[PDB]
């Protein structure tokens, strides 16, 4: 009888001042639910215990409630410092379990990414390898789709991506998409394209270049 | 006052074992349950188990039986967790946590800073540092985005700055990703096209583990 | 209805020292011979502040389960009808109302008791016309009455000294425990020869005052 905790939604956006509500659904009844808050690069902090009691130091804007299999954590008025991941946890039966957590981020106006593509450097090429890099900066929301095309044909093998955390100053996100090949395959084709499809437009942002053209 | 000290990190070989320590202080070590929690980006927070230093009673998560073993040394108020024959799946941060009593029974109130465990064969490797610049060095409009690609290094971390720290605005340094058992990282920076490529930008990369320290003019 | 009964500490309250191994009493009384395997015992703890109850221990006839680390009810004693709950090294936050629920299907019975956790004062007398400082430390609860008294050969009956004595504020420590220090200024010129003085500490954890002897010299 392992009790599974399902936190929804997985990701939430709240503008400063808005009311926030995140839930935790348990597979079977639970006596009490506990909540923890965790920000990047630091350990989680007890936030709520016994379903509704706030841990010392927690702002009164937070409120926890629930019964049986349904619980929630609320924030009457969102604040920047509240952006973090919240996890629920129970231990009415073994094993003690945690929900997958709800990542709460700051909400802001949509922003299209500024995209730029870069070709392999001569140094790397000299060693037999080729990495094409694509930067997608200051966009919002974080959800985005990047597609690599070699001579017009999509390419999925050999792509590595990485994102930054929501920006502290302007709440945007940046992403880096790298396509790595061997110098020999790289030289077998001519055009390299980075296509970014994002909520801000039905049409994708397209950046690309042709080999040897300079 | 209640404090739980954990070493920052551990680099371990696959197949090997490791003992995580957790120095407890500020309270009666033998009167509270000490728990261990696993955290890897992929599976959030996972409970490993708990031990009551005082009579040694333990409670384990079925998924870790045979993998983890919690022990305690009362004389030194230290909790220990051993992971046997590691694999990359064991790479993660392992937290130490004290369970309260009374209104806080079954609540993990105090947490250690966690010990980041990396399971790997890779040997120290210096990074290759490549410049990122538009295909023909053309600029369009008021600015231009240039970059720095730090590829193939072990172990973490490296430090990247621009113009020796002088240039900090318009910069984005991305989280390292594991590429073929070695780490790869990049940083993008936007500057005025008014002076580039006329005047170059410098990418400073430092990798302590290999004592390498490179400066790349773009 | 009355074929199964439960009895807790007379008075309804048990007091125990911090870090001691307390035993919360619960006695069963059945009209038939007890067969532990067909019996169920459950202990609950309820906070006197948050008014929320939690299961602390459960006995399922042929096996137990502790939710509060170290908690136990010995089987070889349960046969004598002793369902008392043993809690190793109790802590300050464990004070509250405990409930013992007994089930001997189809009969059910229960009882509750108040547990108070206290810490005895550690009183230290030190010498700075003569400033004396009495520090009693590590005590719980907060309330604590420190006084001074003297017995002269003339009037050997202890009389309370309420002059030139300043009792400082009670400061809270990290481990939840408390502290307080009292100072008495004695002037040899005004005191009789061979007077016996003493710092007197009264506290809930003590059945009689904690005294500290001393004479000027
Ligand atoms: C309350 O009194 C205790 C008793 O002295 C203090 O704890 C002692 O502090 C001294 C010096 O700070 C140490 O040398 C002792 O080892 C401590 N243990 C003892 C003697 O109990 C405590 O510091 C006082 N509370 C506060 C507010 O500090
Ligand atoms: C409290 O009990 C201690 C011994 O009890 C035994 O060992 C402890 C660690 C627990 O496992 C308990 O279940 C065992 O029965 C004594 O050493 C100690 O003096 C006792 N008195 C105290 C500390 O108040």
């Amino acid at each position: 009888m392992q009790i599974v905790l399902t936190q929804s939604p997985a990701l939430m956006s709240a503008s400063p001042g808005e009311k926030v509500t995140m839930t935790c659904s348990a597979s079977s009844s639970v006596s009490y639910m506990y909540w923890y808050q965790q920000k990047p690069r630091s350990s989680p902090k007890p936030w709520i215990y016994l379903t509704s009691n706030l841990a010392s130091g927690v702002p009164a804007r937070f409120c926890g409630s629930g019964s049986g299999t349904s619980y929630s954590l609320t924030i009457s008025s969102m604040e920047a410092e509240d952006a973090a991941t919240y996890y629920c946890q129970q231990w009415s039966s073994n094993p003690l379990t945690f929900g997958a957590g709800t990542k709460l981020e700051l909400k802001r106006a949509d922003a299209a990414p500024t995209v730029s593509i870069f070709p392999p450097s001569s140094e790397q090429l000299t060693s037999g390898g080729a990495s094409v890099v694509c930067f997608l900066n200051n966009f919002y929301p974080k959800d985005i789709n990047v597609k690599w095309k070699i001579d017009g044909s999509e390419r999925q093998n050999g792509v590595l991506n990485s994102w930054t955390d929501q920006d502290s100053k302007d709440s945007t996100y940046s992403m880096s998409s790298t396509l790595t090949l061997t110098k020999d395959e790289y030289e077998r084709h001519n055009s390299y394209t980075c296509e970014a499809t994002h909520k801000t437009s039905t049409s994708p942002i397209v950046k690309s270049f042709n080999r040897n053209e300079c | 006052q209640v404090q739980l000290q954990q070493p920052g990190a551990e680099l371990v070989k696959p197949g090997a074992s490791v003992k995580m320590s957790c120095k407890a202080s500020g309270y009666t070590f033998t009167s509270y349950n000490m728990h261990w929690v696993k955290q890897t980006p992929g599976q959030g927070l996972e409970w490993i188990g708990a031990i009551y230093p005082g009579n040694g009673d333990t409670s384990y998560n079925q998924k870790f039986k045979g993998k983890a073993t919690l022990t305690a040394d009362k004389s030194s108020s230290t909790a220990y967790m051993q992971l046997s024959s590691l694999t990359s799946e064991d790479s993660a941060v392992y937290y130490c946590a004290r369970e309260g009593l009374g209104a806080l029974l079954r609540d993990l109130y105090y947490w250690g800073q966690g010990t980041s465990v990396t399971v790997s064969s890779a040997k120290t490797t210096a990074p290759s540092v490549y410049p990122l610049a538009p295909v023909c060095g053309d600029t369009t409009g008021s600015s231009v985005t240039l970059g720095c690609l730090v590829k193939g290094y072990f172990p973490e971390p490296v430090t990247l700055t621009w113009n020796s720290g002088s240039l900090s605005s318009g910069v984005h340094t991305f989280p390292a990703v594991l590429q073929s058992d070695l780490y790869t990282l990049s940083s993008s920076v936007t500057v005025t096209s008014s002076t580039w490529p006329s005047q170059s930008i410098t990418c400073n990369v430092a990798h302590p583990a290999s004592s390498t320290k490179v400066d790349k003019k773009i | 209805s009355m074929d199964l009964k439960v009895e807790m500490m007379a008075g309804g309250t048990q007091i125990t020292p911090l870090n001691d191994n307390v035993t919360i009493f619960c006695n069963i009384f059945y009209s038939q011979p007890l067969n532990i395997t067909s019996m169920g015992i459950t202990w609950f703890w309820k906070s006197l502040t948050f008014d929320k109850e939690v299961k602390v221990f459960e006995f399922f006839g042929d096996h137990q389960e502790a939710f509060r680390p170290g908690a136990i009810v010995s089987p070889w004693r349960l046969k004598s009808g002793d369902a008392s709950l043993r809690l190793p090294g109790i802590q300050l936050e464990e004070a509250g109302e405990y409930r013992c629920e007994v089930v001997v299907t189809p009969l059910k019975a229960q009882g509750t008791v108040q547990l108070e956790v206290v810490a005895s004062p550690a009183s230290r007398l030190l010498l700075d016309e003569d400033k004396y400082m009495c520090e009693s430390s590590g005590f719980y609860p907060e309330a604590i009455n420190i006084t001074w008294e003297k017995q002269t050969q003339k009037f050997p009956h202890p009389i309370e000294i309420s002059e030139d004595v300043i009792t400082g504020p009670t400061i809270k420590n990290m481990d939840g425990t408390f502290n307080v220090t009292s100072c008495l200024k004695l002037n040899s010129s005004q005191e009789d020869p061979g007077t016996v003085y003493q710092c007197v500490v009264r506290h809930a954890s003590l059945h009689t005052p904690l005294r500290s002897n001393f004479t000027l010299t």
